[PDB]
């Protein structure tokens, strides 16, 4: 949809530096040259692919000290951030949030061995949208009859 | 009364406790009496959420709890425009939708007899019986 | 150079300036317990609301004249904003026709294109197509989540680290490969090894959790009295036990007071093992002694902290202490 | 002897002939203890000025919001139905039965009685 | 047969309900104020002032009508029986993706 996108896009202003050892130039393009692929898809499905519009240093990224241009109001200036641990759960949510196919999880479970104290938490919750997937099915087939694929697909 | 009271009257479902000709409707309890399960306790306190309900069309300011002491078996008490008022029997196995049908059905013979001692009558916004309604597709 | 503050994990609601401001227009005008008849809502400019077809239509469908909301509005919103901000504004129409409507901060699709600097069109899931899209950084989704807030009266909760994996899905569905995951390295730093900058998060990562716990602990403890009662866990049951168990329900009522932590008021010896003895005419759990049921048959969804404060016997000895005083 | 001894209570016995399985029609009985309507005069003002009920508004504000409550939180979601009514009384049970301040001020004539006894048997005794 | 399968319906909720009034009669009983008449009087007055005092229990207060609820008991054993009927779709697709593998 049109309606609820940005139209101006400010841009990174950096606040203030997160090093005093300036990155030289010889290793920046050492190690964005290991980001230009990111994978996608958890399981034997594993797919590294391309990510587009790479930024060129990260060492100056986001780890410290960086704006981000989600300026809102009239006196909040594109809020600096502050450094890693002083956000809450970050390092935790590195094992917990990423695309989890419960083939992967349930045999964490089943083997009770969690590399997280929340992918328990991040298991149900996907498991609840499944059974509701199936609730909402249902709760509809009682009005009518639903036939999955039965009509015309594709063009 | 002016005149013999009704003989037939209409008989439909009614979803919600809208204010017909009522002024003020009370449920007491007792919470001094206690239950687990499908009870007359717990069917007369859901017809008060089932009344407060952001759906039914009924005053929210107009419904009156009243925690009792003495052991009272839960009352739920309507009082007309003119003033009496009526006790729907709370028989064991009721429940919201039978309250708030008892009372809405007789809701069309109190207001009845309202009107035949001399009550002027107000109009009622619902029609809980389709009248001017037909069926479209 | 300047860390602006060096706490583990501190920064995690707004600035009290902004969020002085931010509940100001942010704020739910009560339910009036009425019968609402349309939920609307729409995407409205800072204060550029007008009369057209957008907001003024859905009114004059239904007669009303919508030059007046746009005032309401803009006596709202006008000031307070950076310019060109798209607010989502909750319609709420009774049966009574009068409205009751809240303003909300921007969609957070409408923040990750911001943070990404990416317009209409640019992003996309990989499988439709084939890329994935701009960057981010698990330190920025952070500051989406903070003005993104379910309770406008109540900002901290649901907390934040457990919303911030909400707009990181929000954004992996949408292409935007955040650096922490998705990748083989972090973010690289020119401040240590990556040892030392993981035994740097191994701490981090863990001190995090007796902040986090006692935040969902101190959460627990004001939540109704009924979320703190006892709910005995269902993954010891195997599912011949969990369906026998369904058609009688004798068998998950002698269960509950089988395994239920101490209290003044389930020590009783003869309660609790009359269910002990009718278990094992049933067959069911027959060699776990009553101590290694409760740490199994617990509330899962208690904080680790209360998690304790209720398991026997660290509930026995004051557990006769603690009754209805009077 | 009353049966509830408490002459207040009186206990109406109502049988009623509904239809039960669609056709038929069934002996139902609504037994009920209920007040005598001797104590219905002070009841039917709304203040509750007759003792032993309790404006609901006062034990807690806003029913509306009391008895209206769903649960809310992780634990409750968006099937946020509404609460046991088993307890729901409970938290307004409690409420009722909670301590009042019995004050010093009604001890002290309790006191001066406390000390009867001991007393006025040497005032008859020195009274002589 | 009657009164038996009724039974499924109310002897637990009685078998609750009478051992509350084991509990209420025992613990909270003595020590009861049995001036009430003037205790609610004190409540319709705090309610004038419109500062009074409505206490929100606590939950040792409260544990008291703690009970088998199988409100919640009768759910999750559906959703963790569930689970488990959701846990044998990986759990298959994998085996039957595993008699591909030659042997």
């Amino acid at each position: 949809k049109r309606s609820g996108k940005p139209s101006d896009l400010p841009d990174y202003k950096q606040v203030y530096l997160p090093y005093d050892t300036a990155p030289t130039k010889t290793e920046l393009d050492r190690e964005r040259r290991k980001f230009m692929h990111a994978y996608s898809g958890r399981m034997e499905h594993r797919k590294m692919v391309e990510v587009k519009d790479v930024p060129q240093n990260m060492y100056t990224y986001g780890k410290e000290g960086m704006s981000i241009p989600i300026s809102i109001f009239k006196d909040q200036a594109d809020p600096v951030i502050g450094p890693e641990w002083t956000y809450p759960g970050i390092f935790e949510n590195k094992i917990v949030a990423q695309h989890w196919y419960m083939e992967e999880l349930f045999d964490r479970e089943k083997s009770n061995t969690f590399e997280s104290p929340w992918q328990r938490q991040v298991l149900d919750n996907q498991v609840k949208r499944r059974l509701g997937k199936v609730a909402w099915r249902m709760s509809m087939l009682n009005i009518k009859t639903i036939d999955i694929f039965h009509k015309e697909r594709g063009a | 009364a002016k005149r013999p009271l009704a003989v037939v009257a209409p008989k439909t479902s009614h979803k919600h406790l809208f204010l017909m000709h009522m002024e003020k409707v009370t449920v007491t309890v007792s919470p001094l009496l206690f239950g687990y399960g499908h009870t007359l306790q717990k069917a007369a306190l859901d017809f008060y959420r089932r009344g407060l309900s952001a759906r039914s069309p009924f005053p929210s300011d107009k419904m009156f709890l009243y925690y009792s002491i003495d052991h009272i078996t839960p009352k739920i008490e309507v009082t007309w425009l003119d003033g009496s008022v009526y006790v729907p029997p709370l028989i064991e196995g009721v429940k919201a939708q039978d309250l708030i049908q008892m009372v809405m059905e007789q809701a069309w013979l109190a207001a009845d007899r309202m009107s035949a001692e001399g009550r002027v009558l107000n109009p009622i916004a619902i029609d809980d019986y389709k009248w001017e309604q037909l069926i479209a597709f | 150079p300047k860390t602006v503050n060096i706490e583990p994990g501190s920064n995690r609601f707004l600035d009290p300036n902004v969020e002085a401001k931010a509940k100001d227009i942010f704020a739910v005008p009560e339910f009036p317990n009425k019968a609402v008849l349309h939920n609307w809502r729409f995407f409205i400019k800072a204060g550029k609301a007008a009369t057209g077809p957008p907001v003024g239509q859905e009114f004059s469908k239904l007669g009303l004249k919508a030059m007046d909301f746009a005032k309401a509005f803009n006596d709202r919103t006008k000031p307070h904003f950076k310019d060109d901000i798209e607010l989502i504004v909750r319609i709420q129409v009774y049966f009574d026709k009068s409205y009751i409507f809240r303003i909300e901060p921007p969609p957070t699709a409408w923040f990750l294109l911001r943070a990404i600097r990416k317009k209409r069109g640019e992003t996309g899931p990989v499988v439709l197509r084939g890329n994935y899209c701009a960057y981010l950084t698990l330190e920025m989704c952070y500051e989406i989540a903070k003005m993104k807030q379910m309770s406008w009266g109540k900002v901290e909760y649901p907390p934040i680290e457990v919303r911030v994996r909400r707009v990181v899905g929000q954004a992996r569905r949408m292409g935007i490969a955040i650096i922490g995951i998705d990748t083989v390295h972090s973010s690289p730093v020119k401040g240590m090894t990556e040892k030392q900058y993981l035994e740097e998060s191994e701490k981090h990562r863990k001190v995090h959790m007796i902040q986090y716990e006692a935040l969902k602990a101190k959460e627990l403890e004001s939540a109704p009295l009924i979320e703190r009662l006892h709910r005995p866990n269902m993954a010891p049951l195997t599912n011949t036990q969990l369906e026998e168990g369904l058609k009688d329900a004798n068998l998950l009522n002698a269960l509950w007071k089988s395994s239920h932590p101490k209290s003044l008021f389930t020590q009783d010896t003869r309660d609790r093992e009359m269910a002990r003895r009718y278990l094992n005419t049933r067959g069911w759990f027959k060699e776990m002694t009553p101590e290694e049921m409760r740490v199994v048959f617990l509330n899962y969804r208690l904080p680790k902290q209360e998690d304790h404060q209720r398991q026997l016997n660290m509930t026995n000895g004051q557990a006769q202490s603690q009754a209805y005083w009077s | 002897v009353s049966r509830l001894v408490s002459p207040r209570l009186r206990i109406i016995h109502r049988d009623y002939l509904t239809r039960r399985g669609g056709r038929t029609h069934q002996r139902c009985s609504a037994v009920a203890v209920d007040y005598t309507p001797t104590y219905f005069a002070t009841y039917k003002s709304d203040p509750g000025q007759c003792p032993r009920l309790i404006d609901a508004e006062a034990v807690h504000g806003d029913e509306q919001a009391f008895w209206s409550a769903r649960r809310d939180f992780y634990r409750g979601g968006a099937s946020r139905s509404y609460y046991p009514a088993w307890d729901r009384q409970a938290q307004a049970l409690i409420m009722l039965t909670r301590e009042v301040p019995r004050i010093p001020q009604e001890a002290a004539f309790r006191l001066f009685t406390l000390g009867l006894k001991m007393m006025l048997l040497p005032r008859l005794v020195a009274g002589v | 047969t009657i009164a038996d399968r009724v039974r499924r319906y109310t002897d637990i909720p009685e078998a609750s309900t009478e051992e509350v009034n084991q509990r209420w009669k025992e613990h909270v009983m003595p020590r009861l104020q049995t001036d009430l008449e003037y205790n609610l009087s004190h409540w319709k007055k705090q309610h004038r002032t419109g500062a009074g005092r409505p206490a929100p229990p606590t939950l040792n207060e409260y544990s008291l009508f703690s009970v088998p609820d199988h409100s919640s008991l009768g759910q999750d054993a559906i959703d963790m029986l569930r689970r488990r009927e959701a846990q044998r779709e990986e759990d298959w697709w994998r085996e039957r993706k595993g008699q591909l593998k030659p042997p």
